[PDB]
RNA sequence: AUCGCUUCUCGGCCUUUUGGCUAAGAUCAAGUGUAGUAUCUGUUCUUAUCAGUUUAAUAUCUGAUGUCCUCUCGAGGAC
């Protein structure tokens, strides 16, 4: 046999996204991935629908997806770490509507491997630094300074190989201009298979740590461990800097919680619960993704949650410390693989089975009989709150999705001639049959 | 002496072959082995590949070939088409008779184009009538002696050879099917082989090979061997979708 | 013997006797892919040096397609110290 | 007991009876015998094997 | 090469070969072999 | 289990040998272990079947093969022993003769019929090379008149032409 | 009609025979690799495509002479002809055409929202020709993402009999210099090469 | 030999590689580790078990990096 | 170029295959090496995997220019073949009750490991699990 | 026919072994460095258990080789 392999639709489904002026303007550009594919797409704010201005091949896989601004240029370029040895640094042309590839750096083997950089990657939020990471052994550190011609470069890489360290996470901080530095997770497997006992399976803690730079003498100190009470997935990073202080939220399952290093003292808070749920009294409660406006008045954060419910989160804070904590019901929509919180006031939430959305945003989430709730509150019980429909938020718009496809069916079962194709898809309570033919309504 | 105890641990061939639930592998030294119960699964999984013969042995891989005689390389069909092998053979013979003074003066006045071959000959073997040779699917690794190993396990009856049928008093090619042979005779007189009482003999449990002849001179069937009420000796001695591939060159 | 300390952006030069093979494959032919070494078999008198001679580094050490092939050219400075 | 490979290497008689025991235990399971798995419903609306089916078919019902 | 169909023995060059046939272990083999073969042989 | 390879031809291949051993049932064993000093066949072979009633039926079949063209027999491991034998059923076959003759001794010619050569069918007579005198006398004595085919038999030693 | 391709879910395909009149349910020929098999498909009497759990989609054959009706762990085996690693779970096969009269087709729909066919050849004119299209694409225009094209489409077991439309298609995109450098190279134009690109689908699928 | 301190850095160099004593816990244990590590890795195995049970990707990175710590039960001894 | 004269080469690799000399293996692996990293790619896997039966066998060798050049044929062969072929020929001697192949064994296989490590992870065998571990993959097994 | 010879014929395959002469006509034959492989060659091994080391298993290696009388390591016996 010998055979040519067509794609007719391309993959749907949203895997990661990245939000900022891709192409150099204050209108701002989405760009997500799919799965062996970079697209982008600009949302218009005057209807509100979103044109999928570039859809391109890349012929891997997205594993990590970063943008980030340099110092005072008014581009936004894109870091991809992908299943090659290498990262890559991406940037839009309008002029040609094409992605260009500025720098490229190798630093090891191919596919999706284990001790090789690729899975982890940010940067630091004024742009100076990117990180790289494996889940176990590895993580590199990038520089990059703008040439004379203001033409970016990219020096050779730092290093952090310590062994038999897990990561669920690695994050930057917001320092002001001091040298960047990065708050992973971590975890030690090691003794847990020197104990033929089971023992130290139990009886191990995630170490909230950080690695910090020194730009001048040129390499990564560790600063800062701490043993964190209970393993939890990720860290929200908190705009410091200037704005806000600095430091991590830690959205671990049921409790997320607000920790720097220096002399805070660390803030808790348990999460709110829906009221009269019927959830199994065993399952345990996670936050999924999260998406930061942070805006000329303030902050706030977003996070989302295994029933798909919402919430806010901003920081009450004096001088230089915050004090306590205020979680508030926002609402409710589709799981989330991202969301993307617009200026222009709405908020792309990528669905992560069926189609996606983009809501635009009505009321900050504040001042209504919604109740409050705090890191401060103490109790001895929960919080709890009654959802409801869209408060909010606004529908504005709907993207179709298949992701997934879960079966097929070729035939022609409408009198037409041509055939039509019948698709099983779409994950439980959202699961449907959908026709496809090849007409346009 | 701690080996010695896990040397007791040592256990038996037997306490392997009737633990194991694949019993076939089970081999000598493998008991010697830190784990044979890993050991045997992994030889009794599929499509895998066992070990060369001669890690035992004290000889080297192939100095026991050392002793023999060999006969040359022999070449592709579709190259000896083309001819090379007389150009070759007859350039040889020329300058193996020639004496040392003739070669250095060939050497300063060459016979330059002695020969010639032309092209589209070769790259009419190379890209015309090159062939798929025989070769040789997964897990067949070449031991020593191999190729001098005849070949066994074919118990089919049906199965003759050419210089099998000249050597028997049977008829070779096209005829292998009309002539019954020898054995067939006495198959019919008293039965085939009670070994192979699922093997039928063609024109005697059988029936006719394609354009066979009954009679009773040589050359023929005779009687298709048959009981006295007419049911044969067995089976039948007398004799009574949409193939097409999905991707195909036009 | 390897150096093996790993990778970077600087390019790595060939003396004129060692002119034109690859680092470890030892070919003479197809080359692709540049190679780059560390800082610390980079720097002062082992600036511009032939990884294999010695020599002065004049022309480019390279990598024999196969060693791309088989990514044998992802672990950095193969320097023979 | 045959001369086949599988007690090759087994040389005592109690091992190798043993041993050819829970191998013909696994040749008698692997084997599909029609007579206790092919089954037949007769006409009642209950179930029996083929050996059973006919059995009673031929001695006089089925 | 060379070799003794005799003492199996492999050789680059004639001047090995003929001190070869010079029997020392040749001899030991050859006088075997002899031994072996006449053991077997013998109106 | 063994059979003796008997008239064991020379050049007939003990390839070929195992093929017919496998064509007939087990082929388990063709060896012919020959002179120490020849190679060729050496007239008498040992053949295993490893089934009993395998290597005898193979042996009723594999008896007269015309190994190296020649009858060669597989058993059990010219003085005058012919025999004339007349009234002769003109509807056997040769491999029948053999088996029918071979109850009291080897054939070391199979029965040849002295039929009419104008035709193909006989006139009713033959002779046949027994292994032993007193073979062709307890064959031709329990045939003596006794019933041939369809005209009864009547055997005893040949004459010579 | 008669044969049965079981598919297990970690070793292969395995050929199966119903002998109705003894009525037995016997082997004789499965696969030589473990395939975590998603769903397979018949391509004749003696093919069937396969998908996998791990991204790749792959064509085995039967060798062309079974002896179908007989009595490591097989006796003989089938061939593999083809192999592809899409990107995706490919959860569904199956062998149709699309537009009328269109020349047949295998339709894939992978587990991430994507949809796609494998279109045969019918002459090694077409053959050699994308062959030598994409093998030029490869060198002068590789994946953004820092991959080799071979060895992301080779991931698991190598590529086998299988050309990368979606590399080809974008000849479309690229540049002029570039645009010329390979259709000079196939010295055709690049209208003929665009052209031959675009019928290709036309035939086939929209 | 000097060969095995380059070859025992390998070992420290690659975590999954072997040598001659290695043991079924060592060997079975590493290769669940790089499975874990690639089912989080390729986007896609992610949805089939995300869909396969009920629960969401974030769960399933979360189960997924939980197990990767005692994947093959307890040790060997 | 090579997927032209593939075949007419290989009887007269797997002719010095089988013994004429240790040159002579040495030099047979050295083309099939090369061969391999020519053919990637083109489908004519069938005829490398016929000379696997016959280069395989050198493995337990000692010459350090022979073993060399094995080992360099096997990983040429491992880019061009797969590496499910060539974990299935290094399976069996893994755990093997010598150590001169065990360790031949875990050689090789750590060379199919560092590279592709990522293939292997769909390649791997079913390892059953005893008493107080577990180690099926139930992960593979879901259905969908 | 024999036996003695004569001649010739034939057969082996045997044996014979070259173109004369001269100033034996004259003249003359220029490879490494590194290791290492293989091949020849030379050579060396009954001793009795058992313990261990060791090894896939051998082997190797290490370590000693029933008491009492008595006569010449050897012998008949109370044992
Ligand atoms: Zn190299
Ligand atoms: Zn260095
Ligand atoms: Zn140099």
């Amino acid at each position: 046999m010998f055979l040519y392999n067509l794609t007719l639709q391309r993959a749907t489904g949203i895997s990661f996204a990245i939000h900022g002026n891709f192409s150099g303007t204050k209108q701002q550009e989405i760009v997500v991935s799919r799965g062996k594919i970079l697209e982008l797409l600009r949302p218009d704010p005057n209807t509100g629908k979103v044109h999928t201005l570039l859809t391109v091949e890349v012929f891997g896989v997205i594993r990590s997806l970063m943008a980030f601004r340099l110092t005072g240029g008014t581009k936004d370029y894109i870091v991809v770490g992908s299943d090659s040895g290498r990262i890559v640094i991406l940037e839009y042309q309008p002029s040609k509507n094409m992605f260009e590839k500025i720098h490229q750096e190798t630093f090891g083997k191919s596919g999706c491997r284990r001790i090789v950089p690729g899975q982890f990657l940010a940067v630091d939020p004024k742009g100076r630094a990117v990180m790289i990471s494996a889940i176990e052994k590895q993580k590199l550190v990038y520089i990059l300074n703008r040439d004379a011609a203001a033409r970016l470069t990219i020096s050779s890489p730092l290093e952090a190989h310590k062994a038999n360290t897990l990561v669920y996470h690695v994050v930057g901080v917001d320092v002001g201009f001091e040298n960047p530095m990065f708050a992973c997770l971590e975890m030690d497997y090691e003794e847990a298979d020197n104990d033929p006992t089971g023992e130290a399976a139990a009886n191990t803690q995630q170490t909230l740590t950080f690695y910090e730079l020194d730009l001048g003498l040129n390499h990564v100190v560790r600063k800062y461990s701490e043993p964190l009470e209970e393993h939890g997935n990720f860290l929200i990073t908190v705009p410091g800097g200037s704005d806000g202080p600095s430091g991590v939220l830690i959205c671990s399952e049921n409790y997320i919680t607000y920790k720097n290093f220096g002399d805070q003292p660390d803030i808790r808070c348990p999460i709110p619960r829906r009221r009269n749920d019927l959830d199994d009294p065993e399952r345990g409660m996670i936050f999924v993704c999260s998406a930061t406006h942070k805006t000329k008045s303030m902050f706030f954060f977003l996070a989302q949650t295994e029933q798909g419910d919402i919430f806010k989160i901003t920081l009450e804070t004096d001088e230089d410390m915050v004090t306590e904590i205020r979680l508030k019901y926002f609402d409710t929509v589709p799981v989330a693989a991202a969301m993307c919180v617009l200026k222009t006031g709405f908020l792309f939430v990528a669905s992560e089975f069926g189609n996606h959305y983009l809501y635009q945003i009505a009321h900050l989430g504040d001042d209504d009989e919604e109740p409050e709730f705090s890191s401060a509150m103490p109790l001895e019980d929960t919080f709890f709150f009654q959802p409801r429909p869209l408060k909010n938020l606004v529908l504005v718009d709907e993207l179709d999705s298949l992701s997934p496809i879960l079966f097929c069916q070729i035939a022609d079962l409408a009198n037409e001639d041509t055939p039509q194709l019948y698709v099983a898809c779409g994950r439980g309570p959202r699961s449907s049959l959908r026709v496809l033919r090849h007409g346009l309504e | 002496s701690k080996k010695k105890l896990r040397r007791m641990n040592r256990f038996t061939v037997a306490e392997l072959k009737q633990l194991v639930a694949r019993p076939d592998v089970v081999e000598m030294h493998d008991v010697t082995a830190q784990d044979p119960k890993l050991l045997v699964h992994l030889k009794a999984t599929r499509n895998s590949v066992p070990v060369p013969r001669h890690w035992c042995f004290k000889r080297k891989y192939l100095q026991g070939k050392r002793g023999i005689e060999k006969p040359p390389f022999e070449l592709p069909d579709f190259i000896k088409r083309t001819g090379i092998q007389e150009m070759r053979e007859a350039l040889q013979e020329k300058e193996e008779q020639k004496t040392m003074k003739s070669k250095m003066r060939e050497k300063v006045r060459p016979k330059m184009g002695k020969i010639d071959i032309d092209y589209q000959k070769l790259h009419d073997a190379f890209f015309k009538w090159q062939t798929k040779p025989k070769l040789t699917i997964h897990g067949d690794l070449y031991y020593e002696g191999k190729e001098f190993e005849t070949r066994l396990k074919e118990k089919k009856p049906g199965d003759l050879s050419d210089e099998l049928r000249i050597s028997l008093g049977m008829p070779v090619g096209p005829n292998a099917h009309k002539v019954p042979p020898p054995w067939l005779i006495a198959m019919q007189r008293y039965g085939p082989p009670p070994s192979y009482p699922n093997l039928k003999i063609p024109g005697l449990n059988s029936p006719i090979p394609e354009s066979c002849s009954f009679g009773y001179h040589a050359g023929g069937w005779g009687k298709p061997p048959v009981d006295e009420t007419g049911k044969p000796l067995y089976g039948d001695v007398f004799g009574t979708i949409d193939r097409t591939p999905w991707g195909e060159l036009e | 013997i390897f150096c093996r300390k790993q990778a970077g952006v600087a390019i790595g030069r060939l003396c004129e006797k060692c002119d034109g093979k690859c680092v470890i494959c030892d070919s003479y032919v197809r080359p692709c892919t540049l190679v780059r070494i560390c800082d610390e078999c980079n720097y002062g008198s082992y600036q511009g040096r032939c990884v294999i001679c010695g020599g002065p580094g004049v022309s480019d050490a390279y990598y024999c397609k196969e060693c791309t092939i088989q990514e044998k050219d992802r672990d950095g400075c193969p320097k023979i110290v | 007991i045959p001369n086949t490979a599988h007690f090759a290497n087994v040389t005592q008689i109690e091992d190798a009876v043993s041993l050819w025991a829970k191998l013909k235990l696994q040749k008698a399971s692997e084997r599909w015998q029609p007579d206790t798995e092919e089954e037949y419903e007769d006409s009642s609306g209950n179930v029996v094997n083929k050996k059973t089916y006919e059995d009673l078919k031929r001695q006089g019902l089925l | 090469s060379y070799e003794c169909k005799l003492c199996l023995t492999l050789h680059n060059n004639e001047g090995s070969y003929l001190a070869h046939t010079q029997g020392k272990k040749h001899q030991t083999n050859l006088a075997r072999r002899a031994a072996k073969e006449a053991k077997e042989a013998p109106v | 289990a063994t059979v003796y390879v008997g008239g064991l031809d020379e050049k007939v291949s003990e390839p070929l040998l195992w093929e017919l051993f496998l064509q007939a049932g087990p082929v388990v064993n063709t060896h012919m272990p020959k002179d120490r000093v020849t190679g060729q066949h050496q007239g008498y072979g040992f053949v295993e079947f490893l089934s009993e009633e395998d290597a005898d039926y193979a042996i009723k079949i594999m008896n007269m093969i015309k190994l190296y063209g020649k009858p060669i027999r597989v058993n059990k491991a010219d003085v005058g022993a012919n025999i004339f034998i007349g009234n002769l059923d003109p509807e056997i076959d040769e491999k029948l003769l053999y088996d029918t003759f071979s109850a009291f001794g080897v054939i070391l010619q199979t029965p040849k019929i002295m039929r009419d050569p104008d035709t193909g069918n006989s006139k009713g007579y033959a002779f046949i090379n027994f292994a032993s005198f007193d073979a062709s006398d307890a064959a031709i004595e329990a045939m003596n008149g006794q019933y041939l085919c369809n005209r009864p038999i009547t055997v005893s030693y040949a004459f010579k032409k | 009609g008669h044969r049965v391709i079981v598919s297990d879910v970690q070793e292969s395909f395995i050929w199966v025979r119903y002998k109705r009149n003894e009525n037995q349910l016997i082997i004789f020929a499965d696969d030589t690799y473990p395939r975590w098999v998603t769903t397979a498909s018949l391509l004749d009497y003696d093919t069937v495509a396969g998908a996998d759990k791990f991204g790749n989609i792959c064509v085995v054959r039967l060798p062309p002479n079974t002896n179908d009706e007989v009595d490591n762990g097989a006796s003989q085996k089938a061939e593999v002809i083809m192999n592809y690693h899409v990107g995706e779970t490919v959860l569904s096969l199956q062998k149709t055409t699309l537009i009328p009269g269109g020349s047949e087709s295998l339709v894939y729909t992978t587990l991430s929202g994507g949809i796609g066919i494998l279109v045969p050849f019918t002459s090694h004119e077409d053959h050699d020709f994308f062959q030598h299209v994409e093998m030029h694409l490869r060198s002068e225009h590789p994946p953004l993402c820092g991959r080799d094209h071979l060895s992301f489409r080779s991931y698991y077991f190598p590529v086998k009999n299988v050309i990368d439309g979606d590399l080809c298609e974008q000849f479309n995109s690229m540049e002029p210099n570039k645009q010329k450098n390979v259709s000079e190279e196939l010295d055709r134009t690049p209208p003929e090469v665009s052209k031959k690109l675009e019928d290709i689908r036309t035939r086939y699928a929209f | 030999y000097t060969i095995h301190s380059q070859l025992e850095h390998l070992q420290s160099k690659y975590i999954g590689t072997g040598h001659a004593d290695t043991t079924k816990w060592e060997w079975l244990v590493n290769q669940h580790r790089d499975s874990y590590c690639s089912y989080m890795g390729h986007f896609d195995l992610l949805n089939y078990f995300a869909i396969a049970e009920n629960e969401s990707k974030a769960r399933v990175r979360f189960n997924l990096m939980e197990k990767m710590l005692q994947p093959c039960g307890p040790p060997a001894d | 170029m090579g997927k032209d004269y593939i075949y007419a080469v290989t009887p007269l690799l797997e002719d010095a295959l089988m013994d004429r000399d240790l040159v002579h293996r040495q030099t047979a692996s050295a083309v099939v090496q090369h061969m391999s990293l020519g053919v990637y790619g083109f489908g004519c896997e069938d005829s490398l995997n016929h000379l696997l039966n016959y280069v395989w066998p050198n493995v337990f060798e000692t010459s350090p220019h022979v073993i060399q050049a094995v080992m360099g044929a096997l990983e040429g062969l491992r880019v061009a073949i797969g590496p499910c072929r060539m974990l299935q020929y290094c399976l069996q001697g893994l755990f093997h009750p010598a150590r001169k192949v065990r360790d031949v064994y875990w050689k090789i296989y750590n060379s199919i490991y560092i590279g592709s490590q990522d293939a292997l992870i769909a390649h791997y065998p079913r390892i059953y699990n005893d008493d107080k571990n577990t180690y099926i993959r139930y992960e593979l097994d879901y259905i969908l």
